[PDB]
């Protein structure tokens, strides 16, 4: 997936502190100093840390950087709501002759209790089946913080083909919503005992199942 | 103060070409190397290319090697990115970034993006109205006193689509979800309303779907199955 | 080939309590340079006097170049040379100024185009950035390359400041065909900085070939 590895998400209350780890190879992080970039939702990325610990002008000393071997760490103390953003580590990779980024870490500044997702799964409609098509609709809502992963199952086996999932989006109540669609032929739908939509959130899982009969 | 302004993006058919420009000001352009970095919607940062301060070094990401070329013109203080044989996976906002220090060579361990970027969209999709399918309430699973029903709004382009229920008379318990962009280049969206299960026999539920770009306006009745 | 620095050998900036500006001025814009000049006088047996005019922008019209021994002074006494070095205004005996080495024969030493040398900078063992310095000499003194490298670092990485340095230690290493030597970039411990004694490390007039010399800078943080 990503050349550099960082956790998908982290969260804490305002005034608390968090760390974000970033790990790599002898070809990038074991060789080079690392930089960090923050991207406020809907805005452009900007440099947050460079030379593994230095702050550009305008970045407060609440942000700090540190190194431990083949991994580096970004520290944020006195968390403020404006710190809610995506954070990326970056460095040069001499094997690839490219600057490589981590996959990014979504930081949430907690403003309400964490909420597990509510999941509704719809089977293909009769009208769509008569049109020789079939779509499974998994609707995910009211989860906080807004980070989920979705896995589908045919009977009990994983299925990855034909899965399209939206990125989580903020609802009006500050919780998040997402949806996942699984496209099947009517024969595959009829052939299996059941299909399942399984949503993972904050290390815990919610799953719904539908059956042709 | 240093300013970078990206431009040139737009909608492009797959296999076609596009040239991006980054106008630089506030610093001695020819003293600094320049980078291109892109970000697909909802995904992470991806470095594209670098051209050194003197133009002798040009390095590319593997995903764009042989298709993209970085160029540079000192006189107009402009960085360019020529993109050939564009594919849907190239859809992204493209940002230019300047070397922090003059006369740099590899390794570039950080870059300084300062612009708002320019959006390029590689899609073969054309205007298309959606098919509207009912998401019927559960047949026997009266799992409580309430039931969920909806409408699947399938395979339309471009955005947006609006959904109401019962010509706006039903707004409580309605959740319309943001659309998904499929690999076909077409959007699909779903709207769901939670209603008392006792009222399924009596109350009629109709989802009102409007897709103005395709002159598609459909009221689809959603009825229980069996 | 000089052995690389041992642990605790390098000067620590924290143990120098004087003004780091006195180090910084040696590697700022004001440097002495002259092209195709011949020595006019001799103060001592191991020095040469040159008539270098920079009276428009600089502020010294006669300069004394001190060498390690009589042989170096004799070698360049009657020859037309290029001079490049960092100047010590502090006090010698010989307005006026002094320097050490930085003298190369003029005839046959110029290239048509400027040659770039890539400096590789490390901080705490990991490379920080790389950048180019330029020279148009086939044979260049290590002093000229050292000045160009540190001048960039002062301007761009705050290598020396008025009060302190953000780096605890630093040495610059020159490599020429598996043979290397280095200079300590930090002042000696104490509350005074003797500029003349520090710049004396250049008096050997050490030269490298610009074609294949490699420059590495190793820095550490507090």
């Amino acid at each position: 997936q990503s050349v550099l590895t960082q956790p998908p998400s982290v969260s804490a209350a305002p005034g608390q502190k968090v760390t974000i780890s970033c790990s790599g190879n002898s070809s990038n992080i074991g060789q080079n100093h690392v930089s960090w970039y923050q991207q406020v939702p809907g805005k452009a990325p900007k440099v947050l840390i460079y030379d593994t610990k230095e702050r550009p002008s305008g970045i407060p000393d609440r942000f700090s950087g540190s190194r431990s071997g083949t991994s580096v760490t970004l520290g944020i103390t006195g968390l403020q709501t404006g710190d809610e953003a995506d954070y990326y580590c970056g460095t040069w990779d001499s094997r690839l002759s490219a600057v490589v980024f981590g996959g990014g870490t979504k930081l949430t500044v907690l403003g309400q209790p964490k909420a597990a997702p509510s999941v509704t799964l719809f089977p293909p409609s009769s009208e769509e089946l008569q049109a020789n098509k079939a779509t499974l609709v998994c609707l995910i809502s009211d989860f906080y913080p807004g980070a989920v992963t979705v896995a589908w199952k045919a009977d009990s086996s994983p299925v990855k083909a034909g899965v399209e999932t939206t990125t989580p989006s903020k609802q009006s109540n500050n919780k998040y919503a997402a949806s996942s669609y699984l496209s099947l032929t009517p024969e595959q739908w009829k052939s299996h005992r059941s299909y399942s939509c399984q949503v993972t959130h904050e290390g815990s899982t919610v799953e719904k199942t539908v059956a042709p009969t | 103060e240093v300013q970078l302004v990206e431009s040139g993006g737009g909608v492009v058919q797959p296999g076609k070409s596009l040239r991006l420009s980054c106008a630089a000001s506030g610093f001695t352009f020819s003293n600094y190397g320049m980078h291109w970095v892109r970000q697909a919607p909802g995904k992470g940062l991806e470095w594209v290319a670098v051209i050194s301060y003197d133009g002798s070094d040009k390095f590319y990401a593997d995903s764009v090697k042989g298709r993209f070329t970085v160029s540079r013109d000192t006189s107009k203080n402009t960085l360019f990115l020529q993109m050939n044989s564009l594919i849907p996976e190239d859809t992204a906002v493209y940002y230019c970034a300047k070397d922090p220090y003059p006369s740099q060579r590899a390794p570039w361990n950080w870059v300084d993006p300062r612009g708002q970027g320019t959006l390029v969209t590689v899609s073969s999709a054309s205007t298309k109205g959606p098919s509207v399918f009912p998401l019927a309430p559960s047949s026997k699973s009266t799992s409580g006193g309430t039931a969920a029903l909806g409408c699947l709004v399938k395979d339309y382009f471009p955005e947006p689509v609006t959904v109401s229920w019962n010509s706006g008379a039903l707004t409580s318990g309605v959740h319309t979800f943001p659309a998904v962009l499929q690999s076909s280049g077409l959007y699909s969206l779903s709207s769901v309303v939670t209603v008392p299960s006792s009222s399924l026999g009596t109350q009629t539920y109709i989802c009102n779907v409007n897709h103005k770009p395709s002159n598609t306006k459909v009221d689809k009745r959603v009825e229980p199955k069996s | 080939s000089q052995p690389d620095p041992k642990p605790d050998e390098l000067h620590k900036s924290s143990k120098f309590t004087g003004l780091m500006e006195n180090m910084k001025v040696l590697y700022d814009d004001n440097h002495v340079s002259a092209i195709n000049v011949k020595s006019i006088d001799q103060f001592r047996y191991f020095d040469l006097i040159y008539s270098i005019k920079d009276t428009k922008l600089g502020n010294y019209d006669n300069v004394r170049v001190e060498f390690k021994n009589k042989d170096l002074a004799d070698k360049y006494k009657d020859k037309y040379v290029d001079v490049f070095g960092a100047n010590a205004y502090y006090q010698c005996a010989f307005r006026k100024t002094c320097m050490y080495g930085g003298v190369t024969e003029h005839n046959g030493n110029q290239l048509d185009k400027y040659r770039s040398i890539t400096v590789r900078v490390f901080e705490d063992g990991k490379n920080l950035l790389s950048f180019d310095v330029q020279t148009n000499k086939k044979k260049v003194t290590a002093q000229e390359l050292d000045y160009l490298t540190r001048h960039y670092l002062v301007k761009n990485k705050k290598l020396y400041e008025f009060n302190n340095s953000p780096y605890e230690t630093g040495y610059i290493k020159f490599i020429e065909n598996e043979n290397s030597f280095w200079y300590d970039m930090m002042p000696a411990p104490g509350d005074k900085f003797d500029q003349s004694k520090y710049l004396m490390m250049y008096n050997d007039n050490k030269m490298v070939d610009s074609k294949d010399v490699k420059i590495e800078v190793y820095l550490t943080t507090k």
